[PDB]
C-alpha cells in the first residue's frame, strides 16, 4: 500500500503512512503585506523534486550535512533564479529515506537547524567558505579532534556548534529507526529576520543526519545500507525586475 | 454573357490530358538489352505542363494514366498481351526481365491484349503529406547538409512494361505512349508565372533573362 | 523486475524527446523525463510515450540509482525483461510486402 | 496620435494607423484537431518583440532578404524551442518600419513569400547552407550577373527564382512609399502541407525588401535612410515530451 | 484430407496443323469474403517443404554493437 506523489516532470513513490512533521507547524506561504507598490515582485515552475547523489552508510561512519539553498546551486532552473534575482524566498520539502533489510539495525537522527553556525578548527582562525560547504556534494562530520588551515570543528558530540549533540531534537526533527521506520519528511518554511535575502550570501539552515546507533548487520548481508535525500522548492518568490513606468 | 464564367475554374484550367512520356521495348530472352522498360511519373518533364502546375504551392489530386500502345514487327505468331505494372513507392523492383517483382502480389498490374480499348485505371492520392509540394526550401537531412528542394516531397511511383509471351522468331517492337492527367484537383496559395526556360529536372535553376520586348520609344 | 523477492533498488527510467540525443550521465537524465521506478513496491512501470511514427527519435534509457540490494545470494544475478505493444489508437495506410521472406525455393 | 503596443519585457512605439495586411485573412491559431491522445503537445512565454539589427538604405542598394524561422535561431527562449522540440508551428507579426524627413524620396516593397526557393549561381551547381542564410544578418540581392562557387543566383529583376519581379505582389505585401508612408504590417500565419515540422530543416517563408524607386535626397540631409525589422512570434506550439504512463 | 482443392487442366481444342503453336498461360488467384478466426505468431524461418511445417533453425534478431546507448 503506496501512493506516489508527483509534482510534474518528476516523480517519486513513497510509502502511504510515515508522518510529515511540520517545522513549527506552519506550511509555506507566498507573502501577503502591501506597499509592494514600490517594490513589486512576481512569484512559479520551481517546484520539482530534485535528488541529490546518495550516500553510503556503514559501519563507525560519522554523519553527514549539507548546507541550503547552497546545495541546490547548481541545480536546473532553482540554480538560474539565484543569479538573475537579488532577494529571494521559499520553503522546501525533503524526503530523507533508505533501503534496509530486516536484519539490519541502528537508528539515525534527522534534524533541520536554523542558522547553524560553525567553529573554526583552531580557536582564533576564521572559517572559509570552501571548507563550509561542498556544494550538491555532502560535507561530514568527523570524530576524533584533528586540525586544519581554516577547517569546521566537527566533533560530533559537539556537533560543530559546542552544544550537546543529544539536545539537538529541539529543532523540527524526526528519528529513522530501522525496524519500523525507513522514512522521514520534514516540511521547513522560511524563517528569517527579513522577508527576503540574497541566496548565495546567506544560508538558512542546515540539514544534518547523525547515527547514534551504528549500523550493523546479522549473518550474511549487504555491509552498508545507502541513504537518499530528495529536496523540492515549494511556495518560492523573487523580486521583480520590470519598470513601472510607461513611455 | 449573361452569367458567372465557369471556363476558368481551377477544374477546367487543368485536368486535360497530355503525352508525357514514350518508351520502346521487344520481345526477347533476359539477355537482351532492352526487352523491357520503364518510366518514373513525374510532371516536371514537359515544359508546357510544367508551367500550369507551378502556377500553385499546393495541390491535391487523383490521376488517371491511359496508355495507347501499338506494335510493329520488322523484316524476316498469336496476339501479344502486355503487362504494364504499377509500383507504389517503396517497394520492390524488377532489373531484368524475370524476377519475382512480376510476381509480387502487392504490385497492381494490368494484362491486355490488343485490339480493345487502351487500358488505363486511376490512383489515387498517395503521399503521407497533405498535398503534393511543388516548391520546398529545406534539406533531406536533419542538420542541412542534405539534398536542397524536392527530396522526399513529390514523389511518386513508377510503371514497367514487359511483353508477357514467350520469345518467337521475329522481333516484335512495341511503342508504348503515356497519357496523363489529374482530376478533383484543388490548389492553395498561387506563385507568379515561371519567366525564364526550364534546364534542370529537379532544380530551379535558370539563366536571368530580359523582362520585356523592346519597344521603339515610349512616347505616341 | 525478475529478481527475487528479497532484493530491492531502485532505477530511474529516462525519455527524451525526438531530435534530442541520450542523456551522457545520470543528471543528465534526472533533469529529462524519467520516473523512479522503486523495485521492492513495484514490479513492472508502463510508460506510455506519445509521438513515434514513420534518424531523429527518442530514446529510452534505463539507469542505476542504487546498486541492488542483495538478501545473501552469491550469485547477483537479477534480471528485468521488457514488453512492448501498441496503445490505443493507431493507424496504418497502403499496403506494401515485408522484406523478411525472400522468394520462393521449392 | 500614436500608441504603443506592448506584448509584455518589450515595447514598441507605433503610427497609430498604418493598416495590418492579414496573409490570406487569417490570423494565427492554435490548431484544435483531436486525435492528439497519442500525440499531445502543449502550447507561452514566447511572444514578445525581437528587433534585428538595421540596415543601410542608400542610393543604388538593390535589396535584402532574410528566411524564417532560421533568422530568430539565436533569438533568446525561441532559439532553445527549436533545440528542445523536434516540431513546431508558429505564425508572425512583422512591423517594417523606418525613418525619413519630408526631402527624401523612393518607395520600396515588403512582400513575404511563402516558400520561396532558391536558384544557384552556375546552372548545374546546388547551393549550400552558408550561401542561403546568414543567421540574423540581412541576405542581399545584388545587380549585374556574377558567378559564385555556390551562391544564389541574385538579380534583383528575376528575384532569385526567375519570376519577373514586378509581380510579386500576388504574396502579402504593403508598399512603404515616402511622403505618405514609412511603416507597414504584415501578420503572416502558418502555411505549410504538415501541421508541424522540424524548425531547423525548413523554411517557411523569405521576407525580403525590394527598392524600385530608388532613394535620393534634396539638398544637404543625409545620404541613408535606415530600416529596422521587428519580429514576434504568435500562438505557437511545440511537440509532447511527457510520459503517458504512470507507475 | 485437410486443405484439398481441386484442379484445373487445359488443352487447345482445334485439330493439330503444320507448325506448332504453344501457349503460356498464367494464373492470378485472390480470395474473396474472407473471416478469420484464431491468430497466430508470424513465421520466423524460411519455408523448405510444401506440405510440411519443417523449418531450419534461425537466430531471432540481427545483432547490435552493445546495448548500451
Amino acid at each position: 500500500r503506496v501512493r506516489s506523489i508527483t509534482l510534474g516532470n518528476s516523480t517519486i513513490t513513497t510509502q502511504e503512512c510515515a508522518n510529515v512533521v511540520v517545522g513549527y507547524g506552519e506550511w509555506p506561504e507566498y507573502l501577503s503585506d502591501n506597499e509592494a507598490t514600490a517594490e513589486d515582485q512576481p512569484t512559479v515552475a520551481t517546484c520539482r523534486f530534485y535528488t541529490l547523489d546518495s550516500v553510503q552508510w556503514e559501519n563507525g561512519s560519522p554523519g553527514w550535512w549539507w548546507k541550503f539553498p547552497d546545495a541546490l546551486r547548481d541545480m536546473g532552473l532553482f540554480g538560474q533564479n539565484m543569479y538573475y534575482h537579488y532577494l529571494g524566498r521559499a520553503g522546501y520539502t525533503i524526503h530523507v529515506q533508505c533501503n534496509a533489510s530486516k536484519f539490519h539495525q541502528g537508528c539515525i537522527l534527522v534534524v533541520c537547524v536554523p542558522e547553524a553556525e560553525m567553529g573554526s578548527a583552531q580557536t582564533s582562525g576564521v572559517v572559509n567558505y570552501e571548507h563550509i560547504s561542498k556544494g550538491e556534494i555532502a560535507s561530514r562530520f568527523t570524530t576524533t579532534t584533528t586540525a586544519e588551515d581554516h577547517g569546521v570543528q566537527a566533533a560530533v558530540w559537539n556537533a560543530g556548534m559546542g552544544v550537546g549533540v543529544g539536545n539537538l531534537t529541539i529543532f523540527p526533527h524526526q528519528w529513522i529507526n530501522l525496524r519500523t521506520n525507513n522514512s522521514a519528511t520534514i516540511v521547513m518554511p522560511y524563517v528569517n529576520s527579513v522577508p527576503m535575502d540574497n541566496m548565495y550570501r546567506h544560508h538558512n539552515f542546515t540539514l544534518m543526519i547523525i547515527p547514534f546507533v551504528p549500523l550493523d548487520f546479522s549473518a550474511g548481508a549487504s555491509t552498508y545500507v545507502p541513504i537518499t535525500v530528495t529536496v523540492a522548492p515549494m511556495c518560492a518568490e523573487y523580486n521583480g525586475l520590470r519598470l513601472a513606468g510607461h513611455q | 454573357n449573361n452569367h458567372v464564367r465557369s471556363e476558368s475554374t481551377i477544374e477546367n484550367f487543368l485536368a486535360r490530358s497530355a503525352c508525357v512520356f514514350y518508351l520502346e521495348y521487344k520481345t526477347g530472352t533476359k539477355e537482351d538489352s532492352n526487352s523491357f522498360n520503364n518510366w518514373v511519373i513525374t510532371t516536371r518533364r514537359v515544359a508546357q505542363l510544367r508551367r500550369k502546375l507551378e502556377m500553385f504551392t499546393y495541390l491535391r489530386f487523383d490521376m488517371e494514366i491511359t496508355v495507347v500502345i501499338t506494335s510493329s514487327q520488322d523484316q524476316s505468331a498469336p496476339v501479344l498481351t502486355h503487362q504494364i505494372m504499377y509500383v507504389p513507392p517503396g517497394g520492390p523492383i524488377p532489373v531484368s526481365v524475370d524476377d519475382y517483382s512480376w510476381q509480387t502480389s502487392t504490385n497492381p498490374s494490368i494484362f491486355w491484349t490488343e485490339g480493345n480499348a487502351p487500358a488505363r485505371m486511376s490512383i489515387p492520392f498517395i503521399s503521407i503529406g497533405n498535398a503534393y509540394s511543388n516548391f520546398y526550401d529545406g534539406w533531406s537531412h536533419f542538420s542541412q547538409a542534405g539534398v536542397y528542394g524536392f527530396t522526399t516531397l513529390n514523389n511518386m511511383g513508377q510503371l514497367f512494361f514487359r511483353h508477357v509471351n514467350k520469345p518467337n522468331p521475329a522481333a516484335i517492337t512495341s511503342v508504348a505512349r503515356i497519357y496523363f492527367k489529374p482530376k478533383h484537383v484543388r490548389a492553395w496559395v498561387p506563385r507568379p508565372p515561371r519567366l525564364c526556360p526550364y534546364i534542370n529536372s529537379t532544380n530551379v535553376n535558370f539563366e536571368p533573362k530580359p523582362v520585356t520586348e523592346v519597344r521603339t520609344n515610349i512616347i505616341t | 523486475f525478475c529478481g527475487s523477492a528479497m532484493t530491492t533498488g531502485k532505477f530511474l527510467l529516462s525519455y527524451a524527446p525526438p531530435g534530442a540525443g541520450a542523456p551522457k550521465t545520470r543528471k543528465d537524465a534526472m533533469l529529462g523525463t524519467h520516473v523512479v521506478w522503486d523495485v521492492g513496491l513495484q514490479s513492472s512501470c508502463v510508460l506510455c510515450i506519445p509521438w513515434i511514427s514513420q534518424t531523429n527519435a527518442g530514446f529510452v534509457t534505463c539507469w542505476y540509482q542504487t546498486s541492488v540490494v542483495s538478501p545473501a545470494s552469491n550469485q547477483p544475478k537479477c534480471y528485468m525483461m521488457c514488453m512492448v505493444s501498441a496503445c490505443n489508437d493507431f493507424s496504418v495506410r497502403m499496403l506494401r510486402d515485408t522484406k523478411f521472406i525472400e522468394q520462393t525455393s521449392f
